[PDB]
């Protein structure tokens, strides 16, 4: 389950990243 | 570019996850496509964490 751990929060982590871009990209938008 | 514009041409090497420009190059390295072909969005967001 450590294993099933690194992987599904290296989802969560390029995830956040993606949300990162949107979020800045809309505070700019505002 | 004074490294890269010179004979021999020296090759250079950039670290991330440091910050500042060498994170700027970090985003003008893995979304670059040909070489220095940079989109619009690329440009405008690398533009905001120059002025932040």
């Amino acid at each position: 389950r450590v294993e099933n751990m690194s992987m599904r929060l290296e989802e969560v982590n390029e995830r956040e990243h993606s949300m990162k871009a949107s979020l800045q990209t809309v505070d700019i938008r505002l | 570019l004074e490294y890269l514009r010179d004979t021999p041409p020296v090759p250079v090497v950039v670290c991330d996850g440091s910050g500042r420009a060498s994170d700027i190059l970090a985003f003008g390295h893995k979304y670059s496509e040909e070489g220095g072909l940079i989109n619009e969005s690329l440009r405008d967001q690398l533009l905001v964490t120059i002025q932040k």
